[PDB]
């Protein structure tokens, strides 16, 4: 309980007493692997774990989600006219209330505790069309959302994917060269994944001329400077087995 | 471990090894390798995530101690914490026994004492091993009245002729990190070895006899103890004038 | 002959049937029973032994005279096949029609 | 749930109680079999296809339809004209779920030319200045869609509002046509297999059924048959109908693991034990027929051996003809009569068939039935039923109850069918 | 692409004329068809399915050898700039599309016979002007040269960069997992053969890696225990038929890249190659890379037959010269088995058994070939199998150096 | 509050292969697709991740063969194909 | 026996035959398990 | 025999009897028995198997059974032909991209694809030959050109 709770439990000590509730770390580690055998690659049987953990999280957290203030801020600055078909249409389409209890948000948090068994990824449909131009305003707002939500996902390739999305919309005004054979600046961003195809310019932003591609260079430097640093913390009790495999 | 932006430390695969690859009969690599991502993929919509990020609020009298203490208490009323330990222990015992059984059946394999090796048994292929493991797995589940998976996966797919489980993940820099999970001190297997050892000396009590069978036409009129003859055997394999039938 | 056929755009849009797979025995010749063996029951008993007596299918023909003949896909299995085959009768028949 | 896409054949029976029967009636023989299949293929979709058939190319139509999920959960919600439609949001104020201003609503009521403003900015509104694919793309989302025209494709089309607004804006038969969609939905179930007339992306879990017969020329989607067939062919996705009867699906004939020797396979055993007191004490327009493969053989040689013989395919012989004559599979019947002519029942089979071809290839042959050919056939054996389906007969070749004249070349066997067949019964008035 | 090549015709083993029969030509290159990509049309997965055991062409390499000899009589334009005729047969057109008997009205000049003729592309300008269509000649001429340069096994080149494999190659190899070597060799030959390609193409790098991996596994350095980026080859049991190998991918520890880029030339020093499919396939696969990219450097003359000494644009003894190594399969097999035991894949008892089996297997190959030679003496006018002496089966060659190279190549 | 259903979640029996449809064509791909569809994921949202994956299936033997019936029956089938008569009747028997 | 060296010859080596002169009836061979994916099975097509 | 693993035709037992002559039973010394009795014990069944992934089909398997050489040579050649017109996905996706003048750029995932086969390609000579053949089977008047 991280000492959020203090408890007392009286018990009588008879000579002949049995409480079979202990297991060694080796047993737990062996049990954990056995789950991997039983789950195999069947995604369907892996999902419930994240589902249960997220359910507990919601039942426990004190945080409250309410877009009412955000709505008021938007509605006064927007004209809220059932007009302005420009992205006021779009953002309203996403602002309006959802009955899903924002399950997606909790799923991400839950997946953190089970990464390496299941990874949250940005939904394929969320990306803009790689053939679309940056001028197409709804595409621009999509990239904004993707960039904001990036760090929440457990996918290690999210940084690259986020970067490529903007690069796609800037293909015409910012024609950079991608040093990966078999790929192009117009390639769909969601396709990149595997580390071997990380663009060298993304690896080293100095390969992008500022005067020629200012926005892309700034975006890369912004990502490399502000993407959060992972950390760690303890849990459990030293009186029990750990069940951890790698960490 | 999360890796942020270190390209050389990015993970490409997470795989389970039933046998250390140096000892494997054939490649027989994990099925997971056929997937684009090292783990199961769960698509999520960024817009919903963004909304939750932008509007997060609290109640007007949030005392963290009071809220958490009230919230966490019901969870500790559960007993999942202990059932976890109990199931894990049973899993170990079943695993050790099941591995031992298959090893004793195949002509060579994981190093285990072989008290019953004198008995006749054709060398089991992978398909046969699955049958044996299925029998063992069912026996334990019936015995301890469990539900769930237990050892299901080992028999249902892949080679059941396992040796020593281990998990590993591979980094783009070529480095591979492997963790073995050898089972701890087992108990049931130890006494089972004793049972087999003593059976090999008391097989008569199980309506099983050892040795060959003679078929001499005896037309005597006195005592007769076929299960323990006292007279010398009429002949043996190497004896003079003794023929051995052909293969057909 | 003289079947002058005009080129059609849609006609060539079929593609040949390349994938044909067989699970039977990869063989095209058959062993035969051209002259059956006689069933003796009064004299010469024991000179002949039919595997049927033991309820077994013999692996080889057990006739008095046995021949090898060409019968394509006689042991084929799995799907229909190309649809043209070569089958020769035992030489006790004419077999002229094949030529 | 494996899906099998189905394209109907030349005379596919449609008014049948179950679409399933017209595919292959053997599937209905066993309860253990018929319980493994779902059908879908709803009528509303059928009607939509009937209309759009005259306005889209095959490639476009296939491209449009291929993405639709199996149970269509969406609806098309037609909106009434703005003057009519605007009143709805005030007749029930809570129905103004977009919250269009009251001033604008009554300004529309006042205007001589009520504008599209009431439609304007309504999410997922489909104006008449739209295209078929626009609907289909939204259909994949499952949510209902609001439209301004009846000519739509992909989802059942129902009124958004009560009929009072659409009345006058539309006419009786138009107002009638949407009634089933107004309460459209029905459930779809997760059995082993589900047939469908709706196309889909061919893949590891989707198969194209091959019946080896010409399509229904009138059926609007028959034009897709070549493109679908070739794509299946290049990936080995065709399924002969017999494969459906096996416990596990595989494209092929004479598989190793199955002898295919079971009462289910034998189409000759047509049985009808069940009943429902239905008006169709019999539907004499629905006729079950079979395509059969028959082996023909000549006289044996001087030592009892026999030539390999030849097997031919007879198309669509009516099954009751064979059953009533007690014909059975795997029996080598004599083919020739005392005078060397064919035995009568074989002649009837030929006469009532549609075509005769070599079994393997697709070459049609006209069979001789006289002393012309050397080493002529004397024995016949039916080996298996390539297909066995019910077919609609009503008014197909002939149209009037008055009379009909059939033209045949001289030397046909018309005498046999007009004399021997009724004489073979001679108990019920035929003619 | 690559607008130039150099070549060398075959050597006559004391015989006065090129060693092929008219029937061989009519058989192997007739029908007025294009002969420029036929090297694999008469190969299959294994010897069991091929008519290499008797009659004409009674060896795995026999057909390709005859092909090389055949071309040596008709490649004059790259030596003298003119199409010629030999025994009444010549090319149909200046593009060298196909062969045919000479016309009766204006025959071309008769070719004056010679051996070991150096060849330049520049001697025949029409080739470059029609490079897009005459491209396949480049590959075959290179292959012929790579074989003509050596007695016993043909020569091929190896190299490994200091960088890791690019993703494209990784994806490509992951699709060729279960394929046997023979099929792989066909694709490489098919790829470079039919249209010009630039050396900076993904397939070129892909095949380059394959040759490296094949050799590394051949020496036994690459195994289930130790692999190149997860890939390695697996060889069949010597107890049944070791002349077979397939690709594999595995969890095994990945070998580290070499300290510096490694490269060398290779050849089999013993006659076993003539009837051993893995050698033929491996050589052809490797030679395909050099065909599209050209020779990286001159080959060392130090260990080559007399006619190969100082061939222009091909062989040298100066500073910019790459050494060529060679090996005998039997000692190579012993080394591979020894590495397996040291890696712990097998026990010492098994290693002894494997050596006995492979030696027994190789003996049959030697026994078959030596009997085949006397059945086809080279004085008969055609050479179905390259001549050799009995002692040639016993040479150890530079095998020790070869495994040392693999040692340095996959650290 | 403390719902056990949200605390005692473990893989069900026969989990790794339960969703595999009965087929012989491409059992592993088909099984993988079934898992994906069973889990509620739609292909339009999984994107490229759906194309190459494969999963274990019941139609695949442990040895790596396409099976259509339980392996014991296959053993039984071959065994039953060879059962010579124990007692035969021939005139010369002593 | 000449029709069946693979079945009865002690010296039979796997991978041999005498095809141009005599046909044997019992031999060793490979069998395949190819799969024939569609285009989308090979690559992620640009849907819609 | 316990020492080998064989193909269970499992529905064609009569066929199995023919496939493996070595499994015969030989009561009496007939001429057939005199031959069959000489059969080597293990020249039967699966010899070697290429097994790549656990719980996955083996890509190919080698065995010996009743099989004539001539048919074997044909079918092996036929497979060889099919391989000759197959290419890996990287080539395939690149071809499509180039065909569209590098528009609609796309790529493939990176994972094991064990047993794929896509015989979808041919050399230019094949295309050149077909084009010429196509030009031969038309009336060279306007009727040929107009549909194009």
């Amino acid at each position: 309980a991280n000492n959020l709770l203090n408890s007392t439990i009286p018990i009588s000590l008879r000579p002949t007493i049995l409480c079979p509730w202990f297991a060694s770390s080796e047993d737990l580690r062996l049990q954990q692997v056995m789950h991997l055998v039983n789950i195999s690659s069947n995604t369907a049987a892996a999902l419930p774990l994240v589902e249960a953990l997220s359910t507990l999280l919601r039942s426990v957290t004190p945080l409250v989600l309410d877009p009412t203030v955000l709505t008021n801020a938007i509605t006064t600055i927007s004209e809220s006219t059932t007009q302005t078909i420009s992205p006021i249409s779009e953002i309203l389409r996403l602002l309006q209330p959802m009955g899903n209890d924002y399950a997606a948000f909790w799923k991400c948090i839950a997946s953190w505790a089970y990464n390496g068994l299941v990874t949250t990824v940005l939904s394929e449909d969320a990306f803009p069309d790689s053939s679309q131009s940056i001028t197409h305003l709804p595409s621009m707002w999509k990239c904004l959302f993707l960039t904001l939500a990036g760090p929440m996902t457990s996918d290690p390739h999210s940084p690259v994917k986020v970067f490529m999305a903007l690069a796609n919309l800037l293909a015409q005004p910012e024609p950079i060269a991608i040093g990966v054979p078999g790929m192009h600046q117009t390639t769909p961003a969601s396709q990149f994944s595997h580390p071997g195809v990380w663009p060298p310019g993304f690896l080293n932003p100095q390969l992008i001329n500022p005067q020629q591609a200012p926005l892309l260079r700034a975006f890369a430097e912004h990502i490399r400077a502000n993407w959060p640093q992972p950390s760690e913390f303890g849990y459990g009790s030293t009186l029990q087995g750990s069940a951890n495999l790698f960490i | 471990p999360f890796t942020r932006l270190v390209q050389n430390d990015v993970i490409t695969n997470v795989l389970v090894a039933r046998v250390d690859p140096a000892q494997r009969g054939d490649a027989a690599v994990d099925i997971r390798a056929t997937h684009a991502t090292f783990a199961a993929a769960l698509p999520v919509d960024p817009a919903a995530i963004v909304v939750a990020m932008l509007c997060g609020q609290t109640e007007t009298n949030l005392i963290p101690s009071h809220h958490y203490g009230k919230a966490f208490a019901p969870l500790f009323a559960s007993n999942a914490m202990f059932t976890r330990n109990q199931r894990a222990v049973i899993t170990r015992e079943a695993f050790v026994c099941a591995r031992s059984a298959v090893a004793q059946c195949q002509d060579a394999g994981f190093l285990v004492p072989r008290p019953l090796d004198a008995l006749r048994q054709f060398d089991v292929t992978s398909a046969a091993a699955a049958e044996i493991m299925h029998a063992v797995n069912d026996a334990f589940k019936t015995a301890f009245d469990l539900d769930g998976a237990l050892l299901d996966g080992l028999a249902l797919y892949g080679d059941p002729r396992i040796a020593d489980l281990s998990a590993a993940y591979l980094q783009y820099g070529g480095n591979v990190v492997r963790e073995h999970v050898p089972p701890g001190p087992s108990h049931i297997h130890r006494t089972l070895q004793q049972v087999e050892s003593t059976f090999m000396a008391e097989m008569n009590l199980f309506n099983v006899a050892r040795g060959n069978l003679y078929l001499v036409q005896t037309a005597t009129n006195g005592n007769w103890s076929p299960m323990a003859p006292v007279a010398a055997p009429p002949f043996v394999r190497g004896g003079p004038n003794v023929r051995v039938v052909g293969r057909f | 002959s003289k079947h002058l056929s005009a080129y059609l755009d849609s006609a060539v849009a079929n593609g040949p049937e390349l994938i044909v797979e067989d699970t039977g025995l990869c063989t095209s010749f058959m062993l035969l029973d051209n002259i059956p063996s006689a069933h003796l029951t009064k004299e010469l008993i024991g000179f002949t032994w039919f595997m049927q007596m033991y309820q077994m299918t013999p692996p080889l023909p057990e006739g008095a005279v046995n021949r090898i003949v060409c019968m394509t896909n006689w042991a084929s299995l799995g799907d229909e096949g190309r649809g043209l085959e070569v089958r020769l009768p035992p030489p006790t028949d004419s077999s002229v029609h094949a030529y | 749930m494996i899906t099998i896409v189905v394209i109907p054949t030349a005379h596919f029976s449609w008014t049948d109680t179950n679409f399933l029967n017209s595919v292959d009636y053997r599937l209905t023989s066993q309860p253990k079999i018929r319980d493994r299949f779902a059908v879908y293929a709803p009528g509303w979709l059928r009607r939509q296809l009937d209309e759009f058939s005259a306005s889209l190319t095959a490639s476009e139509l296939l491209q449009a339809l291929q993405t639709i999920p199996i149970p269509v959960k969406a609806r098309c919600l037609l909106l009434p004209k703005p003057k009519r439609f605007a009143q709805w949001l005030l007749d029930v104020p809570s129905a103004n779920i977009w919250h269009i201003p009251v001033t604008t609503l009554r300004a529309t009521v006042a205007s001589k030319h009520p504008s599209s403003d009431v439609y304007n900015y309504i999410p997922d509104h489909v104006p008449p200045s739209a295209e078929f694919d626009t609907v289909t793309r939204r259909v994949a989302a499952g949510r209902d869609i609001y439209v301004r025209s009846t000519k739509v494709l992909g989802a059942p089309l129902c009124l958004a509002a009560p009929a009072k607004y659409y009345a006058g804006y539309l006419s009786t038969h138009q107002l009638d046509g949407v009634y089933p969609d107004n309460w459209a939905p029905d459930n779809f179930h997760k059995r082993e297999f589900c047939l469908t007339i709706l196309p889909s992306l061919l893949g590891p879990r989707t198969f194209l059924l091959d019946v080896d017969a010409d399509r229904d020329a009138s059926y609007p989607l028959s034009v897709l048959w070549p493109q679908l067939r070739v794509l299946a062919l290049k990936s080995r996705l065709l399924l002969p109908p017999v494969a459906l009867l096996r416990r596990v699906v595989d494209p092929g004939l004479k598989p190793t693991w199955s002898a295919d020797s079971d009462a289910a396979f034998r189409a000759l055993r047509l049985s009808r034990p069940s009943s429902a007191s239905k008006p169709t004490g019999f539907d004499f327009s629905a006729l079950p027929v079979v395509d059969i493969i028959c082996l023909f053989e000549s006289e044996p040689d001087d030592h009892g051996r026999v030539a390999p013989g030849t097997r031919l395919t007879i198309h669509s012989v009516p099954t009751d003809l064979l059953t009533s004559l007690s014909i059975q599979e795997g029996v080598r019947y004599p083919l020739r009569q005392e005078s060397g002519m064919f035995v009568p029942w074989v002649l009837l089979a030929l006469l009532m068939s549609d075509d005769v071809t070599i079994s393997g290839t697709r070459r049609s042959v006209k069979l001789e039935t006289a002393h012309a050919s050397a080493r002529p056939f004397v024995h016949i054996t039916v080996e298996r039923c390539a297909s066995a389906r019910v077919v609609d007969v009503r008014g197909s070749p002939a149209m009037y109850a008055n009379a009909v004249c059939l033209t045949l070349p001289k030397g046909s066997y018309k005498s046999t069918i007009i004399d021997t067949l009724p004489a073979m019964f001679s108990d019920l008035s035929i003619l | 692409a690559q607008r130039q090549f150099f070549g060398l015709t075959y050597n006559f083993y004391g015989q006065p004329a090129p060693l092929f029969d008219l029937n061989d030509l009519q058989e192997l290159a007739g029908c007025y068809a294009r002969p420029w990509t036929s090297r694999f049309s008469h190969l299959a997965i294994s010897t069991g399915s091929l008519p290499v055991w008797s009659a004409r062409y009674p060896s795995v390499a026999s057909r390709n050898i005859i092909v090389n000899t055949l071309l040596g009589a008709h490649l004059n334009p790259f030596a003298g700039g003119q199409v010629t005729s030999h025994q009444g047969i010549t090319w149909r057109d200046p593009v060298l599309s196909s062969l045919a008997p000479v016309p009766a009205i204006q025959p071309p000049p008769v070719w004056a016979v010679a051996e070991n003729v150096p060849l330049d592309s520049n001697n025949y300008p029409t080739y470059v002007l029609n490079l897009s269509s005459m491209w396949p000649i480049n590959q075959d001429v290179h292959i012929m040269t790579m074989w003509a340069l050596s007695d016993q096994g043909p020569i091929y080149h190896l190299e490994v960069p200091v960088d890791p494999m690019p993703a494209a190659t990784t994806a490509a190899l992951m699709a060729y997992i279960g394929v046997p070597i023979a099929h792989l060799a066909q694709t490489a030959y098919r790829f470079a053969g039919q249209l010009p390609q630039s050396p900076d193409s993904t397939m070129v790098s892909t095949i380059r890696w394959l040759s490296a991996i094949w050799f590394g596994s051949l020496t036994g350095r690459l195994n289930r225990s130790r692999t190149c980026n997860g890939f390695y080859f697996e060889f069949a049991k010597p107890a049944l038929n070791p002349d077979q190998a397939v690709l594999k991918w595995n969890d095994g520890a990945r070998a580290a890249p070499p300290a510096a880029a490694q490269s060398s030339y290779m050849r089999c020093i013993s006659p076993h190659w003539q009837h051993q499919i893995v050698e033929v396939a491996g050589a052809l696969m490797s030679q395909s890379v050099t065909a599209v990219t050209g020779l990286p450097a001159l080959i060392d003359e130090a260990t080559l037959p007399a006619w190969s000494q100082g061939v222009a644009n091909l062989t040298g003894n100066g500073q910019g010269v790459v050494p060529c190594l060679d090996y005998n399969p039997v000692p190579m097999a012993a080394a591979r088995h020894l590495q397996w035991r040291q890696d712990g894949l097998i026990t010492a008892a098994q290693e002894a058994q494997l050596n006995n089996d492979y030696t027994a297997y190789a003996l049959t190959i030697e026994r078959h070939l030596t009997a085949m030679l006397v059945a086809n003496p080279i004085a008969a006018g055609r050479m179905p199998i390259q001549p050799f002496n009995a002692a040639d089966f016993g040479q150890a060659g530079q095998t020790a150096a070869a495994v040392a190279l693999a040692q340095a190549m996959f650290v | 509050t403390a719902s056990p259903a949200d605390t005692n979640v473990v893989p069900a029996k026969d989990a790794p292969t339960t969703n595999s449809p009965p087929s012989t064509t491409s059992p592993n791909q088909a099984a993988a697709d079934a898992n994906q569809q069973q889990a509620g994921i739609v292909s339009s949202q999984s994107g490229p991740n759906a194309v190459g994956d494969s999963a274990p299936s019941t139609s695949v033997n442990n040895d790596g063969d396409i099976i259509t019936r339980p392996t014991s029956d296959s053993i039984a089938a071959v065994a039953n194909a060879t059962k010579p008569a124990a007692v035969v009747s021939d005139p010369q028997s002593m | 026996p000449l029709r069946w060296p693979g079945l009865v010859d002690p010296n039979y080596r796997v991978g041999t035959n005498d095809l141009p002169n005599r046909i044997t009836l019992y031999n060793s061979l490979y069998r395949y398990n190819f799969t024939y994916p569609t285009l989308d099975g090979i690559m992620y097509v640009r849907s819609a | 025999t316990s020492g080998r693993m064989i193909r269970a035709f499992e529905g064609r037992p009569e066929l199995l009897a023919l496939a493996y002559p070595g499994r015969a039973v030989l009561p009496t010394q007939t001429k057939n028995a005199q031959f069959l009795s000489t059969a080597i014990a293990d020249r039967i069944g699966r010899l070697d198997r290429a097994n790549l992934i656990g719980g996955e089909v083996s890509a190919m398997v080698e065995c010996m059974e009743l099989c004539d050489a001539l048919t074997l040579h044909i079918r092996e050649t036929y497979v060889m032909l099919l391989r000759s017109m197959h290419q890996d996905p990287t080539q395939i996706v690149q071809i499509v991209n180039e065909c569209a003048n590098n528009l609609l750029n796309s790529t493939i995932p990176i994972s094991l694809r064990p047993t794929i086969l896509c015989p979808w390609f041919a050399s230019s000579e094949d295309l050149r030959l077909q084009q010429v053949m196509h030009l031969v089977n038309i009336s060279s008047n306007t009727a040929a050109a107009l549909p194009l």
